């Protein structure tokens, strides 16, 4: 500090500049500068540096600023000094005025970011409410005047350095806008007092908005952005052309200026709470901003697409320079303005904006999930822009997703893209959490029936139980907890509908996969605490009497999805299919129809008639009658129909010959007139046919384009995406020609039907029931748990306190027991149903099902007998499960139609309870004045009393005593009573 | 670094940075950007390094570096912010603060601000009066 | 756009006057000869004159234009009677039995441009209405004094009374009313004083 | 930031957790702010006396020319520094400190004796002579002139020193200042005065609202209290008090010099500058009142802002009264043609509304007292404007025009005064004394309401207003003694001044229908004050008969009307008529008046 103070007294030169730069570096390196800001302010270092700055700036004030390095270093030191502490910031705020006149010292020169007097002024008020409120109208007026000058007059040094002489100064205008943004927006909240003043000054000087938005012939903001993009990709207008250094990239400069202006106005927008309260000034400001910026311009700018990085030959990534083209930060400001001023309050506008501006960006980000391409500047910037601007907007607009039954394809594509982006790597924890919250809120608001594709995608992915499995697990838990009536109740949730048995098979597969994966997985605390609620919710959602279809839908949608890669196009082979000769008439007729329709479309386009066959004179098609067409011309029509019929036969759907239509047609210059055909209807099965076969065609095209891609050596075509993720307009062509072929089949009457039928009705519900399989697995697992507990009783007493089966016992204690409790609590009425009808849906669990309920109850009782201390805190779980099972016990039906081993086990449970009570009798007697006694006493008082209480309450309520308590169990009950 | 950092930890930041020293610019490039805090003791991941390089001619100095630990100051701010509360109050530790205890925790200390409590209960009110201190504080300590 | 509104509800009908120069200040009493700038309370725009179109326009724009308020009439009004400028009236020639008017029953401007005295229901028909317009824009709503020149515009036809030598009295349009022929004065007595 | 504030409150630790050096630094700052700064010792008078003592002339052995004393040398140094030509008056710590020392030496400051008061006046005169015998007046004039209209601590110290040496209307200092100004022909002094007036601050609603917003954000100012509202009230008051002291004692010469400087090439109208600042501060007060008109209660910050603004306005009114009294006909005409009437209209509106608003409240008693003191000062200034009036005068015409313009506000003020003047009569009535039979002096609210309704002098609205003005009590009882001592006594003074103003206007505008209607509106107050209003006619200083209006007390009227004094008057009249002389008639009358 003494060196710098001494250098104050000598005229500035190269040697003194070097000495003072080194001194400032040493000071910013010292500890005390950071540890004791009060000492620094008391020594008045900021004043000394300001005096040096004043001297340097005054030296050659009219000329260019001599020793720009000194100014940059002083600015950096003062910015750091402001950042040190708030009192330092307040002290530097007193020099705000001078810095405002000297703001334009080095704005135009790049590589001085954060090293300008304007930057020092911004740091003097950055994130400080008092200083922002202490800002004055003249202080903002100076900046507004400078910005108006920048918007009106070009940059002298820039044009001297050879740059094209556009009429305005985007480079300096952007920095002035940034300072105004810091002035009006502080600590995440908009200072209304400063925002109103800034808006008023800007509208008083409309030249501050640049050429566009100035009116009086100025084009739109969308047009300005497009022209700036053209400049950016066109050299000789972007650079001078006689580390950016000399390069400024004037297209990016213009784009950044407009983005900064939009961001500043959006931050100046008034708060929605004030708008609702009705502050006339707030409504006035919002109306002014709406008048300046039309909504359509923002929509178009958001719809503008980026330039994706390209993988080229030899595995080289070509990523266009961010500082030279269109950046996601430019669209972030547009989204901010759209949210702040206009807002999204109506479902149709939300869906339109999602389809035109957000879904393409999400799809591009999801496509950039390759290991090499996931670290590029474009990929990271796009991920940041998404997770910081777009996804929170959709999260806040989630309630608008209520009535979205019509735009199912759009939001299915949204869900698929979001899930793929979540699965993608190179994402920060905060970004991943934002993805999770957005997807959770969205899926919660959507309808149960139409997230089936996302359910299908999660089925193949979540059983892996990796780190990323947390989000899909919570998603499934919430969805099945909310929408359980959609599955279990035969009627359904109501107007929503009911499961189509495809969702039921999907959910059963998901449940069994998750159960097996969790059984074989090593115990993890959070993973199990998340998985168990998911398993319970899925079990409750699935109908207890669900019939598992022994045959799956042929080539179900697993071929389209891939392991890890998630997209392997798998078109069905057409080699072994042979086309029947009876379809030749249809092939000929459809070829005629297609040729006539194409001739109509060609004449409607209005193109020169086909009077000869000429290439250059481009008279190719001849529009000649199909009967007059050559055999090789017929090939271009016959071959697509041939492939269509090949797929039709490969998929096992019969086409039979309608006798009426077949006999009907058999007896049944140039006129291109063809058939108005789009008015024909299709059934539900026909529509599903058309959808799946158009999906096959999209897969064929995607695979062909993919081989083209690796033939070129790289790339990623935007539409190379699964058909489910493919959007409506992009599916339109395939779906339309699907409709065309099916409709022509229908009009010829050629009857299409499903063909391959179920091999057997599968009446063994008792054997194929989901509850049957679940209870079999549960009783089996309880059996191994029992055998393990006997192994422990054999080993631990001698030497084996630690036993090798720790993870098995943890699985049984943590997952199996609560699953049993929740399942039987949800479906108590189903198992308890009988010839009587306590439940109205139909229920009526099978006799074998009730038998296994009884057997599971007996097994759990045997397991818990004198082992509460072994389970420790789990003893509450075992007694709760036994309580619920005893409530659900169907004793009368089990004893009427049941197996002798299960009946004997149920009798032995009561016999063991009586024997334990008698043992407690002799322990309490003659032992009240003076060990296994404590074990039997506390085991009884903790577990035995609640079990008998619940069982006897259930038996008395349902009058099962007259049907269950007979003979030996009456003897045991007499002993229990005594 | 607005006086929230303590002298001892600032000093040990400096001693770690001086382990590479070299006039405040040498041997401290982006190659050692992770090595300095790896030697200091907590491990920087890809997110930590991208936070280091988010705003950063190309070679850092001590002001820039400790400015980076300012935004890293955002880390490890979960248990010590409620440690003081758990020490001073909640002897039982239930988190369900009793009625009088809740009068007392909002007994205004010097500021004497108003309408904020009644705002909090008109925006959200628990049911079972019986306001939860946990639910009460996470809303601000998000 | 700047237009007219039926109701005074809201701030769209309100304008704030501000000085066009430094000679005046807020709270200072406004003088009749002054330049003002008017700001819309609703939109914070200025009453602005736009040159953009081929014809000049008026609009609420951000560029401020100077407006000069010119007085026309006040609340004095000389109680009842006492003809003031801009009044619409009937010129009763005889003993309350005839009015100066034009034909309308014949229909057609070619015979509607002539002027004559007629009696009957013409005194209550709108056909016999002439408005008196002074030759000065400022204070045009003042009292009309003897010998003060004015123009007499037939309200219904919209044409100004005028004199030409060959066909005495006749009505022409705005483009042809050139003060040399459309100017008339009221005299207390006919002597050539 | 609300969450950040709570997080800071939770994480923040007491002293015992802080490192010792940090706590020591904090203690050093607190000790400086609380003990060293608050420490005060008095040395100015002793230092000035020591510096003024001539040093050992028998040792000096000069006997030819008396050497300048150290105080004289210091004042000469400051004067030379001021006289040296410079672009700006540089801040001088030495000048600041010694100007403060000299001002405090002159100042050096339950009914006290007349000899005590005279002794104090002589002491003040001697202390001021210690300075102005060595050039202090010329020094302060030179410093103000060199200030070139820029406000600053140097100018504040100069103004304080000028006030210190001009306190009590020092005729010698006034003459010295006027002689120096006339003999230098200094236009810079008046230009600097005009610049300082133009730079004087007023109330700022924008700054007040921003300060309120900051305080509501929740972070208390680590620095001192927000002075951004009414930046330098002390400086403004000092400037206008210096101006007033320059004209105290009806100094006609300097009063005329302020309006116009004959010798100087350029003239600045200090009168007009003062009235312009009065208009500015009136507009600021009107805006600040409008900001609270909707609000039910006025906070402490608002109360102190009104206190400061009202103090400034009262000082300006006193300065204008000192300008125009004597009378100064030129100053009266200049103020008549100035913007004074607009400011008076605004002040009348503000008074007529805030009187009701603050009388209906009980926590704004001091604010109401300050406001009505300002009102009394304004009415005194108006009376001084009417001083030396003539029949059908332009000043009277303009005042009548102003009253007609402010007819509604003056009517409201007169209704206020009439209610609170009849309050005393109802209080002293026997019906009230039987409603409160004991002499305790406190009565209930509906006993008080029934007492009011018994009189029938008041109406339902007036009774409701007075009940609302009555403070709420846990016993529902009000002390009517303090009630009347709060509300009646500001009236009967402000009301009497208004009655004198209206009587003067009526008698000097005998034929004026608008004034007649205004008086008909103001009939009741004039009827109440008629016994207390005394009129005489004198041979004025302008060789013209003038009406003089003054106050006659009830005690004086009763003592004059007592029979013994009547007999004495009869005897005196008999004596002067029979054996008196026409040459000594007035001398005998004055002797009789003195004895009576």
């Amino acid at each position: 500090l003494g060196q710098i103070r001494s250098l104050l007294s000598v005229r500035m030169g190269k040697e003194e500049e070097k000495l003072m730069i080194r001194g400032l570096g040493d000071i910013m390196n010292n500890k005390v500068f950071y540890q004791h800001p009060n000492l620094m302010r008391a020594l008045g270092m900021h004043e000394t540096v300001m005096e040096v700055m004043v001297n340097v700036l005054g030296g050659g004030e009219s000329k260019e600023i001599t020793f720009p390095k000194m100014v940059a270093n002083c600015c950096r030191f003062l910015c750091y000094f402001c950042r040190i502490s708030r009192q330092n910031q307040k002290a530097m705020f007193d020099h705000l005025s001078y810095l405002l006149e000297n703001s334009s010292v080095g704005l135009a020169s790049p590589a001085m970011r954060g090293s300008t007097p304007l930057d020092v002024a911004a740091a003097s008020v950055m994130d400080n409410n008092e200083l922002a409120l202490a800002l004055r109208e003249p202080d903002l007026e100076k900046v507004v005047r400078y910005l108006a000058g920048c918007g009106l007059q070009s940059c002298q040094m820039l044009v001297s350095k050879g740059y094209p002489d556009i009429g305005w100064n985007p480079v300096e205008g952007e920095r002035y806008l940034d300072f105004l943004r810091f002035a009006v927006f502080c600590n995440g909240e908009s200072v209304e007092e400063n925002a109103n003043v800034v808006v008023r000054l800007l509208i008083r000087r409309p030249e501050c908005f640049g050429p566009a938005l100035r009116g009086e012939g100025g084009n739109g903001l969308l047009a300005a952005m497009e022209e700036a993009i053209k400049i950016a990709e066109d050299p000789s207008r972007d650079g001078p052309s006689p580390e950016e250094d000399d390069t400024i990239h004037m297209g990016n400069a213009i784009m950044t200026f407009y983005s900064a202006l939009i961001d500043l106005l959006g931050r100046c927008a008034p708060e929605m709470h004030l708008i609702h309260a009705g502050k006339g000034e707030a409504i006035r400001i919002r109306s002014i901003l709406r008048s300046l910026i039309p909504l359509g311009d923002l929509v178009g700018v958001i719809s503008i697409a980026f330039q994706m990085p390209t993988i080229a030959k030899d595995g080289n990534v070509v990523e266009p320079d961010m500082s030279a083209g269109f950046c996601p930060d430019h669209k972030a400001a547009m989204v901010l303005f759209l949210d702040s001023v206009y807002g999204i309050e109506v479902q149709d506008f939300l869906l339109h904006l999602l389809e035109v501006g957000f879904l393409p960006d999400l799809r591009a980000a999801a496509s950039l999930d390759t290991a090499a391409l996931s670290a590029t500047d474009m990929a990271l910037a796009l991920n940041r822009y998404l997770c910081t601007a777009v996804l929170p907007l959709l999260t806040r607009c989630a309630p608008l997703f209520a009535g979205t039954e019509h735009h199912a394809s759009l939001i299915d594509s949204l869900l698929h893209t979001v899930y793929r982006l979540s699965k993608g790597c190179s994402l920060t924890k905060a970004q991943r959490d934002s993805i999770e919250v957005c997807l959770l809120s969205i899926c919660g608001q959507l309808r149960p029936s139409m997230m089936q594709h996302l359910l299908r995608r999660l089925v193949f992915d979540v059983p892996l139980l990796n780190e990323h499995a947390k989000m899909p697990l919570k998603l499934l838990t919430n969805h099945y907890e909310r929408c359980w009536k959609y599955y279990c109740l035969p009627g359904g949730w109501g107007n929503f509908g009911a499961a189509s048995e495809e969702e039921l098979h999907l959910s059963r597969k998901l449940f069994w996969g998750i159960f097996d994966a969790l059984s074989q997985k090593k115990y993890e605390q959070e993973l199990f605490k998340l998985a168990l609620p998911c398993l319970s919710a899925v079990a409750g959602a699935l109908p207890p009497d669900y019939m598992e279809s022994n045959y799956v839908s042929m080539m179900e949608k697993q071929s389209s999805m891939d392991s890890e890669g998630n997209f392997n196009p798998q078109p069905v082979d057409t080699s072994n299919i042979t086309i029947p000769e009876k379809l030749e008439y249809f092939i000929n007729k459809y070829a005629e129809h297609s040729h006539d329709k194409w001739s109509m479309d060609k004449l409607a386009n209005g193109w020169i008639y086909g009077e000869i066959y000429s290439d250059s004179s481009k008279v190719q098609p001849l529009m000649k009658p199909y009967k007059l067409l050559s055999e090789k011309e017929k090939e271009i029509y016959r071959w697509p129909i041939k492939e269509s019929l090949k797929t039709m036969l490969a998929w096992g759907w019969r086409i039979e010959r309608t006798r009426e239509g077949d006999s009907m047609a058999l007896y049944n210059g140039y006129s291109p007139r063809a058939i108005d055909m789009s008015n024909v209807t299709l059934s539900r099965d026909l529509h599903a046919m058309a959808e799946m076969m158009a999906e096959n065609y999209h897969n064929i095209w995607a695979k062909k384009k993919k081989m083209e891609l690796e033939s070129k050596g790289g790339g990623n075509h935007p539409l190379l995406v699964p058909y489910d993720t493919l959007t409506a307009k992009e599916k339109a062509k395939d779906r339309e020609k699907a409709q065309d072929i099916l409709k022509f089949l229908q009009i010829n009457g050629y009857a299409v039907s499903r063909g391959f039928k179920d091999l057997e009705l599968d009446t063994p519900s008792i054997e194929k029931r989901f509850a049957y399989s679940f209870l079999q697995q549960l009783i089996r697992y309880v059996d191994e748990a029992h055998q393990y507990i006997l192994e422990f009783d054999g080993g631990s007493r001698g030497k084996g306190e630690h036993f090798p089966y720790e993870q098995e016992i943890k699985f049984f204690a943590k997952v199996v027991l609560p699953l049993i409790d929740q399942y039987f609590k949800n479906h108590r009425l189903y198992f308890l149903s009988a010839a009587s009808r306590p439940l109205c849906s139909g229920g009526h669990a099978s006799n074998k099902e009730k038998e296994m309920v009884t057997s599971l109850f007996c097994k759990l009782g045997v397991l818990v007998r004198h082992r509460i201390s072994l389970f420790g805190n789990d003893a509450t779980s075992i007694v709760n499960c036994l309580h619920i099972l005893g409530q659900t016990l169907d004793a009368r039906t089990v004893m009427k139609t049941g197996l002798e081993s299960v009946k004997s086990a149920l009798r032995a449970f009561l016999d063991n309870a009586a024997e334990d009570l008698e043992k407690t009798m002799e322990n309490l007697k003659q032992g009240q004045f003076t060990k296994g006694v404590t074990q039997i006493i506390n085991y009884t008082t903790v577990a035995l009393l609640p079990m008998l209480s619940s069982l006897f309450e259930h038996i008395g309520q349902h009058q099962f005593g007259e049907d269950l308590i007979l003979e030996d169990v009456q003897v045991s009950c007499y002993r229990i009573l005594t | 670094m607005a006086d929230q950092l303590t002298e001892e930890q600032i000093a040990e930041f400096k001693e770690a940075f001086s382990l590479f020293d070299k006039d405040g610019d040498g041997t401290i490039t982006t190659k050692e950007l992770g090595t300095v805090m790896r030697s200091l003791g907590q491990n920087p991941t890809e997110a930590e390094l991208q936070d280091m390089i988010n705003e950063v001619n190309g070679t850092i100095d001590f002001p820039e570096f400790l400015t980076m630990m300012a935004r890293k100051m955002k880390d490890t701010d979960s248990e010590e912010e409620i440690r003081e509360a758990f020490r001073v109050f909640d002897k039982d530790g239930n988190g369900y603060i009793s009625a009088a205890e809740l009068r007392h925790v909002m007994t205004n200390l010097g500021e004497k601000l108003t309408d904020e409590e009644v705002d909090e209960m008109i925006r959200e009110a628990d049911i079972d009066g019986q306001v939860n201190y946990e639910e009460f504080v996470q809303m601000m300590t998000a | 756009d700047v237009g007219l509104q039926e109701d005074t509800t809201g701030e769209a009908c309100w304008w704030t006057i501000h000085p066009a120069s430094k000679q005046r200040s807020e709270g200072e009493k406004v003088r009749v000869g002054d330049d003002l700038i008017l700001v819309s309370v609703s939109s914070e725009r200025y009453l602005h004159l736009s040159y953009g179109n081929g014809s000049l326009h008026v609009d609420a724009a951000f560029q401020q234009t100077l407006w000069s308020v010119a007085p026309i009439s006040s609340g004095s009004e000389a109680a009842q009677g006492y003809l003031i400028g801009g009044d619409v009236l009937r010129l009763l020639h005889g003993h309350m039995d005839e009015c100066l008017t034009v034909p309308s029953g014949e229909h057609g401007e070619e015979q509607r441009r002539t002027v004559h005295y007629e009696g009957g229901a013409v005194s209550v028909h709108a056909r016999s209405l002439w408005r008196l317009e002074t030759l000065r824009v400022a204070w045009s709503g003042s009292h009309i004094r003897w010998g003060q020149p004015f123009r007499l515009r037939h309200v219904t036809t919209g044409k100004y009374l005028s004199l030409m030598e060959d066909k005495n009295l006749l009505l022409m349009d705005k483009e042809k009313a050139d003060v040399k022929s459309t100017a008339f004065t009221f005299r207390s007595s006919k002597e050539k004083l | 930031q609300r969450k950040r504030a709570v997080v800071a409150c939770f994480r923040m630790a007491p002293l015992y957790n802080l490192p010792r050096h940090r706590a020591v630094n904090l203690f050093l700052q607190g000790y400086e702010k609380s003990w060293i700064e608050t420490e005060e010792h008095y040395f100015e008078d002793k230092l000035i006396e020591d510096l003024a003592k001539p040093g050992a002339e028998p040792p000096e052995e000069d006997e030819g020319t008396k050497r300048v004393d150290p105080l004289h040398q210091l004042i000469l140094l400051f004067s030379r520094t001021a006289l040296t030509e410079k672009c700006k008056l540089e801040e001088d710590f030495l000048y600041m400190a010694y100007a403060d020392i000299m001002a405090k030496s002159c100042h050096d400051e339950e009914v006290k004796s007349f000899e005590e008061k005279e002794m104090e006046k002589q002491k003040l005169l001697y202390q001021q002579a210690r300075l102005h015998d060595r050039g202090a007046a010329e020094m302060v004039l030179q410093t103000i002139s060199a200030s070139k209209g820029e406000t600053g601590p140097m100018v504040a110290a100069t103004l304080k020193l000028g006030i210190a040496i001009l306190n009590g209307g020092n005729s010698t200092v006034q003459q010295k200042m006027l002689d120096y100004l006339k003999e230098k022909k200094d236009v810079g002094f008046f230009q600097s005065l005009a610049g300082l007036m133009q730079s004087c601050s007023v109330l700022d609603l924008n700054a007040f609202e921003r300060q309120n917003k900051a305080e509501g954000l929740g972070m208390v100012t680590e620095e001192g209290s927000g002075e951004k509202v009414l930046q330098d009230d002390e400086f403004t008051c000092d400037l206008f008090r210096f101006l007033q002291l320059l004209c105290e004692g009806h100094n006609s010469d300097f009063q005329n010099y302020l309006r116009t400087q004959t010798g100087n090439n350029t003239t600045v109208n200090i009168i007009i500058s003062t009235v312009d600042y009065l208009l500015r501060v009136q507009e600021s007060i009107s805006d600040f009142y409008w900001y609270y008109s909707g609000k039910d209660v006025i906070d402490e910050q608002g109360q102190r802002n009104f206190s400061k603004a009202i103090q400034v306005a009262k000082q300006v009114f006193n300065t204008l009264t000192e300008y125009i009294q004597g009378p100064c006909t030129g100053n009266q005409q200049s103020l008549a043609h100035s913007r004074l009437w607009d400011a008076v209209v605004g002040f009348l509106h503000v008074f007529a509304h805030m009187q009701m608003k603050l009388s209906q409240d009980s926590s704004q008693i001091e604010l109401l007292k300050e406001l009505m003191d300002l009102q009394k000062d304004m009415v005194v200034m108006l009376l001084s404007m009417l001083e030396g009036n003539v029949v059908n005068g332009t000043i009277g015409k303009q005042m009548v025009d102003m009253l007609v313009e402010s007819s509604n506000n003056v009517e409201m003020i007169l209704k206020f005064f009439d209610m609170f003047l009849k309050l005393k009569d109802l209080t002293s009535s026997d019906t009230f004394k039987e409603y409160d039979p004991d002499g305790k002096g406190v009565i209930s609210k509906r006993d008080f309401h029934k007492a009011m309704e018994s009189h029938k002098h008041y109406t339902q609205s007036e009774t409701e207003f007075l009940l609302s003005c009555a403070e709420t009590d846990e016993n529902e009882t009000l002390d009517y003694e303090e009630f009347v001592k709060r509300f009646h006594e500001p009236a009967k003074d402000i009301g009497f001044n208004v009655a004198v103003l209206l009587t003067n206007l009526s008698e000097h505008m005998p034929n004026d229908t608008r004034l007649q209607t205004f008086l008909e509106l103001a009939e009741s107050v004039l009827n109440y004050f008629q016994p207390f209003l005394g009129r005489i006619e004198i041979m004025g200083s302008a060789k013209r008969i003038e009406r003089v209006y003054f106050e006659i007390s009830e005690s004086s009227r009763t003592q004059w009307e007592k029979p013994q004094v009547k007999e004495s008057k009869r005897q005196f009249i008999f004596d002067v008529v029979n054996e008196g002389g026409e040459k000594e008639k007035m001398e005998l009358f004055v002797n009789f008046c003195e004895d009576t």
